[PDB]
DNA sequence: CCGTTTTCGTTGTTTTTTTCTGTCTCGTGCCTGGTGTCTTGGGTGTAATCC
C-alpha cells in the first residue's frame, strides 16, 4: 500500500513524466514506484544516489527533475512540480538515500 | 555565465533602439541587466516549449510547440 | 525527362530516386534500380496537376490528384506525388543565397516540366500553383500544416497524407466552434456527392475566420456557423436515407438562419443627454 | 464658456476630473492641463469604443448596445483586445 | 475611419447578401436534383 | 586543460578563464566579459615554460617576465600566438603598451 | 546584427532549458521572438528616458520598464 | 448623496457618434467600470511616472508619456494628438 | 445548516455545456471531476479573498465590491458589476 | 450563464463556511462570481482544447488539463 | 450612526420535457510489432614516443 509519504497537497503519489510517457510516481517505503507504461520499480537498495535539478543555472525552472541513479543506469523523471521539491527531499534522506542538488 | 557574446548583445541592442531614436547612449548596467531578462525569458519560454513537445510524446522541439506555448500564455492571440 | 525525382506512395519501402519520362497518353516514372518498379500516369485518368516552387520548402512538387484510383506498389492512392529537396555572419548570409539559387534552378526546371505536361495533354490538364499570400493553418489529419488555395481546389501536399479539396465538389461549408471569444474554430466541407465522407480542417485560427468567411464567398460557397462539433456521421447517414424529405423540410438554408433574431437586449436606462449638478 | 469642459471643446467634466486627481493622493499638486488632457483622452476612447459597438449593433439589426456588441467590438479589435485581454464582460 | 467602416460593413452586407443567393440557389437545385419518383424508388442495400 | 593568458602570462583552466576571467588582465581585458573568440585570443593553451611565483615583488624573476605586479600563481616562459590587431589598438587606447610574450619579439 | 545570435547560443540556451534535440527552424522562431521581445522592452525604456529628458538610457528605465511588464529584477538598484 | 457615473456623459458621446443607436443599462455599467478603470490605470502611472523623477506634480507631459506606454501604436498616436489638440484649444481660449 | 459535498452541483451537463462553448468535440469522463476540482480551488483562492475584504470592512455581507477587489487583485478585472 | 443560480449559490455559501461562520452574500455577488468562474473555465477549456489538437487529438484529457494549468503558472 | 424607501433575494409548489441511461452494434484510434539510418561507442590495427 502506499506509504508515510504525503505531497505538499496531501497526495500519496506526484505527478511526472518518465521520457514521453506521463504518468504517476509513488514514493513507498522500501521503493520508488511508476505506475505507467512502462512501469518502473526501484527498491532503495539499489539506488546509488538521486540527483535533483531546478533550472542547471539562470532562470527559475518551475517543474523540476529527478534523475535516479542505481547499478545498472539511471531514470530522469522529468515535469515534477516545484512544490513537491523539499517532500521528496526529506522523504529520500529518511530513507537513508544520497539526494544531491546541483 | 551568461550564455551570449556581450559585443553581438550590445550591437543588437543598438540596431533596434537606433529605430526610435538617433544618438541613443545605453549604461553597459542596462545591456547587462536586459541580457539577464532575455536570457531568463528565453529559457523559460525553452522550458515551455519542451514541456509540450513531451507532451506531444516527442523529444525534438518545433516551431509549432514555441506557437502554442507562446498562445498558451496568452503571448501571441 | 526529369531526373532524379521521388515518387509518392513509394512502390518499394526502399526510397530510390527515378526519373520522369514524357509519353503521347501520360507519364511514366520509371526506378534505375528495378525495371518492374514503373508507374504509368495517363492523362485520362489526371483530375488536377499542380506545381509547388520552393517558396519556404526544403523541397520542389510535382502532385498529380486522380480521377480513378491506382495501385501503387501495395497501396490504392488517388495521389501521386513527384519531388525533390533542395536540403544537404557574412558566410552563412551567403551560404542562405546559395541555397536560394538551388531553389530557383529546382523551381524552373520542375515548373517548365509541368508546363510540358500541360502542353502534351492538347489541353486537357491545366497547371495549377498555390496562392501562397491566402494559405492559412489548420489539421486536417494528425499535423498542423498550411492549406494552400489554388484556382480550383483547396490543397496540402507537403505532408503525407496529402489533402486535395475540388472547390467545385462542395455543396456547402460548416464553421464549427465559432461563438463568443473563442481560441480556435474547425472548417467541415460536405460535397454534392453525399457518399463521399466530409472533410475536417481542424484549429484554424480565429483570426483567419474572417478571411476564411470572405474566401468562401469570392468562390461561391454557402458557409453557415456553429458553436458546436455538429456529428456528420448521423447527419450524412439521415440525408442519404431521404435526400428528397431533406430538401423538402429546407435543407441547409433552414439551418444557416442567418437573421438574429434578438430584439429582448437588456432593456435601457433614461435616456438623458444632459449635464447634471 | 463657464465650465471648463466648454473653454477646452469636451463633452466629460473637467472640474469632476480636478477634484478626483486632487482627492485622490496622487501627488502633491496637480497641473492646469492634466485633467483637461485625460478628459480628452478618455472622451476618445469612449467614442473610440462606442463606433465599433454601434456598427456591430447595427450588423445584428438592433437598436440598443447590449454587452454582447461591447464584447464583439473589444474582441474584434486588435488594438482594444490587447489593451482589455485580461478583462472579463458580463453578459459578453 | 467611420465612413471606412461603414463602407467595409456595405461590402460585407453584399457578401451576407451573396451567402443568402447561395443557400437558396442550393435550395433549389437540391429540389431539382431530387424528385419525389426517385423517393419513391427507394433503394435497399444488403450486406453482401 | 590549462591555457595562458598572453597579456600577463599567468596560465589557468581555459574553463577557468571563461568562467571567472583574469584576475590581472580584467581591468584591460574583460575576459570574462569575453566571448570564446576572446578568450582564445588571450589566453592560450600552447605555451612552454611552467613558472611558479612566490613574492613578486622581489623576485628578480618576476621582474625578468614583467609579472611582479600580478597574482602569484602558475605562468608561462613562453605563449604561442599573440593578441589581435583589433585587441591590439583597443590596449592602445588605453595607454596600456603590449610586449608580446611569445619570444619571437625581443 | 540579428545574425549574431549564432546558432549555438541558442543551443546553449536550450540545454540549459533542458532540452534535448532541436530543430532547425527553431534558430529562426526564437531569433523572432526574441527581436519581439526586446522592441516592446526598449521601447517602454526609451520611453522612459524621453520623459526623464536624457538622452542615455540608465538601468534604472530598464529596471522600470521590465516592472511595467511584470518581469521584476532584483539586483540592479530596484 | 446622489451617486456619480459617467452615464450622461456616454449618452452624449453615443448621440455625437450614433445619434439613431441606444444604450442599455448593463453596457452603461460595463462603460462606466472601463472609464473608472482607465482613470485609475493612468493616474497611478503617473504617480509612479512623479516618484521616479522626484516631482510632486502631475502635468501634462507625465498623462502625456503615461498614454504613451499605455496605449498601442496607432491608438497613442490618435489620443496623444487628440489631448494636444484639446489642451491647446483651452489654453488657447 | 452546514453545506456537505455540494460540489457534485456542478453536473455533467454543466461541464459538458461549457466545454462546448470553449469548442471542445470529444470530452473524456475523467474530465468532470479534474474541472470540479480546478473550479473548487479557484473559487477557495478569490472567496478567501473577498472574505478577508469582508471581515476588514468590519462588516457581515459580502458585496459585490469585495469581490471585484479581490479578482482585481488576481488581475481578473470585471466589468459589468461596478468598478 | 450555463451553470444554475442555486447549485452554484449552495456551492460557494459551502465554500465560504470555512473562511467566517454565518456570512450574508449580496444582490451581485454570486452573479459575479458565477460570471467569472464561467469565463474563467471556458478559457481553460480553451487551452484544453489547443493542447489536444497539438497531441493530433479530438478528445480533451486530464493530462492536457494540467499542462495548460502548468503552462499559464497555476498551482 | 439612525431613519427612510422599495428592490430583489429567499421560500415554497406545481408542471414540462430535455438530459441522463440502460442496451446494442460497429469503428477508429490506442497500443504492440516491424523496421530505418543516424550518432555514437568499443575495438582492431598501424604506427609511435619515451627512457
Ligand atoms: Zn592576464
Amino acid at each position: 500500500t502506499p506509504g508515510s509519504f504525503q505531497s505538499q497537497h496531501m497526495q500519496p503519489g506526484v505527478n511526472c513524466s518518465l521520457k514521453a510517457s506521463e504518468g504517476q510516481i509513488y514514493l513507498l517505503d522500501k521503493c520508488l514506484f511508476f505506475a505507467t507504461k512502462p512501469c518502473v520499480y526501484l527498491p532503495y537498495s539499489g539506488i546509488i544516489s538521486v540527483v535533483t535539478s531546478r533550472g542547471t543555472g539562470q532562470s527559475t525552472s518551475r517543474t523540476f527533475d529527478i534523475e535516479v541513479q542505481f547499478s545498472g543506469g539511471s531514470h530522469t523523471f522529468a515535469n515534477i512540480n516545484k512544490d513537491e521539491q523539499k517532500p521528496i527531499e526529506d522523504f529520500l534522506k529518511g530513507q537513508g538515500v544520497r539526494v544531491k542538488n546541483e | 555565465e551568461l550564455l551570449i557574446r556581450k559585443l553581438p548583445f550590445q550591437r543588437l541592442v543598438r540596431e533596434i533602439a537606433q529605430d526610435f531614436k538617433t544618438d541613443l547612449r545605453f549604461q553597459s548596467a542596462a545591456i547587462g541587466a536586459l541580457q539577464e531578462a532575455s536570457e531568463a525569458y528565453l529559457v523559460g519560454l525553452f522550458e515551455d516549449t519542451n514541456l509540450c513537445a513531451i507532451h506531444a510524446k516527442r523529444v525534438t522541439i518545433m516551431p509549432k510547440d514555441i506557437q502554442l506555448a507562446r498562445r498558451i500564455r496568452g503571448e501571441r492571440a | 525527362k526529369l531526373e532524379n525525382v521521388f515518387v509518392r506512395p513509394a512502390p518499394d519501402s526502399k526510397r530510390v530516386t527515378g526519373t520522369l519520362f514524357i509519353h503521347q497518353n501520360g507519364i511514366r516514372y520509371q526506378s534505375p534500380v528495378r525495371s518492374d518498379h514503373r508507374v504509368d500516369i495517363l492523362f485520362s485518368n489526371i483530375k488536377h496537376l499542380f506545381f509547388q516552387p520552393c517558396k519556404e520548402e526544403l523541397m520542389v512538387i510535382i502532385h498529380c490528384h486522380l480521377k480513378t484510383p491506382l495501385m501503387i506498389g501495395k497501396k490504392k492512392t488517388f495521389d501521386v506525388q513527384f519531388y525533390r529537396e533542395v536540403s544537404d555572419d557574412e558566410d552563412e548570409l551567403e551560404q542562405e543565397q546559395e541555397e536560394r539559387r538551388r531553389k530557383a534552378l529546382l523551381d524552373k526546371e520542375f515548373r517548365r516540366f509541368a508546363e510540358e505536361i500541360s502542353e502534351a495533354s492538347n489541353g486537357l490538364l491545366d497547371l495549377e500553383t498555390p496562392f501562397r499570400e491566402l494559405g492559412f493553418t489548420g489539421v486536417p489529419f494528425r499535423s498542423s500544416v498550411l492549406c494552400l488555395p489554388t484556382r480550383d481546389c483547396l490543397i496540402q501536399l507537403i505532408d503525407t497524407p496529402f489533402l486535395v479539396v475540388t472547390l467545385e465538389e462542395i455543396e456547402v461549408a460548416h464553421l464549427e466552434r465559432v461563438q463568443f471569444g473563442l481560441k480556435n474554430f474547425d472548417l467541415v466541407f460536405v460535397f454534392k456527392d453525399f457518399s463521399k465522407p466530409v472533410v475536417h480542417i481542424n484549429t484554424i485560427p480565429i483570426e483567419m475566420l474572417e478571411f476564411v468567411k470572405q474566401w468562401l464567398t469570392d468562390v461561391d460557397i454557402p458557409y453557415s456557423e456553429g458553436a458546436v462539433n455538429l456529428n456528420w456521421g448521423t447527419i450524412m447517414k439521415t440525408i442519404q436515407a431521404d435526400p428528397y424529405e431533406f430538401f423538402e423540410n429546407g435543407g441547409w438554408s433552414f439551418l444557416g438562419g442567418g437573421e438574429s433574431d434578438d430584439e429582448e437586449s437588456e432593456e435601457e436606462e433614461s435616456e438623458f443627454q444632459v449635464s447634471d449638478e | 464658456a463657464k465650465t471648463r469642459s466648454s473653454r477646452a471643446g469636451l463633452q466629460f467634466p473637467v472640474g469632476r476630473v480636478h477634484r478626483l486627481l486632487r482627492k485622490g493622493n496622487y501627488s502633491e499638486r496637480v497641473g492646469a492641463g492634466a485633467p483637461v488632457y485625460l478628459a480628452a483622452v478618455l472622451e476618445y476612447l469612449t467614442a473610440e469604443i462606442l463606433e465599433l459597438a454601434g456598427n456591430a449593433a447595427r450588423d445584428n439589426k438592433k437598436t440598443r448596445i447590449i454587452p454582447r456588441h461591447l464584447q464583439l467590438a473589444i474582441r474584434n479589435d486588435e488594438e482594444l483586445n490587447k489593451l482589455l485581454g485580461r478583462v472579463t464582460i458580463a453578459q459578453g | 475611419r467611420n465612413e471606412t467602416t461603414n463602407t467595409e460593413e456595405e461590402k460585407e452586407r453584399l457578401r451576407k447578401e451573396i451567402q443568402k443567393q447561395l443557400h437558396e440557389k442550393i435550395q433549389k437545385e437540391g429540389l431539382a436534383r431530387f424528385n419525389k419518383s426517385d423517393a419513391q424508388d427507394g433503394n435497399e442495400n444488403h450486406a453482401v | 586543460r590549462e591555457r595562458a593568458c598572453m597579456l600577463c602570462g599567468i596560465v589557468l583552466p581555459g574553463r577557468v578563464f571563461m568562467q571567472n576571467g583574469c584576475p590581472n588582465c580584467d581591468s584591460v581585458l574583460n575576459l570574462r566579459d569575453s566571448d570564446q573568440a576572446t578568450v582564445n585570443e588571450c589566453t592560450s593553451s600552447s605555451f612552454e615554460g611552467l613558472v611558479a611565483v612566490g613574492d613578486n615583488e622581489h623576485s628578480w624573476v618576476a621582474k625578468w617576465l614583467r609579472v611582479d605586479r600580478f597574482q602569484p600563481g602558475l605562468y608561462a616562459v613562453r605563449v604561442d600566438g599573440r593578441l589581435p590587431s583589433d585587441i591590439v589598438a583597443a590596449l592602445e587606447q588605453y595607454g596600456v603598451y603590449y610586449r608580446p610574450r611569445d619570444g619571437s619579439v625581443i | 546584427n540579428i545574425q549574431g545570435i549564432t546558432k549555438p547560443a541558442i543551443r546553449r540556451l536550450a540545454r540549459r532549458g533542458g532540452v534535448k534535440r532541436i530543430s532547425g527552424l527553431i534558430y529562426e522562431e526564437t531569433r523572432g521572438v526574441l527581436k519581439v521581445f526586446l522592441e516592446n522592452v526598449i521601447r517602454d525604456a526609451v520611453t522612459y528616458t524621453e520623459h526623464a529628458k536624457r538622452k542615455t538610457v540608465t538601468a534604472m528605465d530598464v529596471v522600470y520598464a521590465l516592472k511595467r511588464q511584470g518581469r521584476t529584477l532584483y539586483g540592479f538598484g530596484g | 448623496s446622489r451617486k456619480e457615473s459617467y452615464s450622461i456623459y456616454v449618452y452624449k458621446v453615443l448621440k455625437q457618434v450614433h445619434p439613431d443607436t441606444g444604450i442599455s443599462s448593463k453596457a452603461m455599467g460595463i462603460m462606466n467600470s472601463f472609464v473608472n478603470d482607465i482613470f485609475e490605470r493612468i493616474a497611478g502611472e503617473a504617480s509612479r511616472l512623479a516618484h521616479y523623477n522626484k516631482r510632486s506634480t502631475i502635468t501634462s507631459r507625465e498623462i502625456q508619456t503615461a498614454v504613451r506606454l499605455l496605449l498601442p501604436g496607432e491608438l497613442a498616436k490618435h489620443a496623444v494628438s487628440e489631448g494636444t489638440k484639446a489642451v491647446t484649444k483651452y489654453t488657447s481660449a
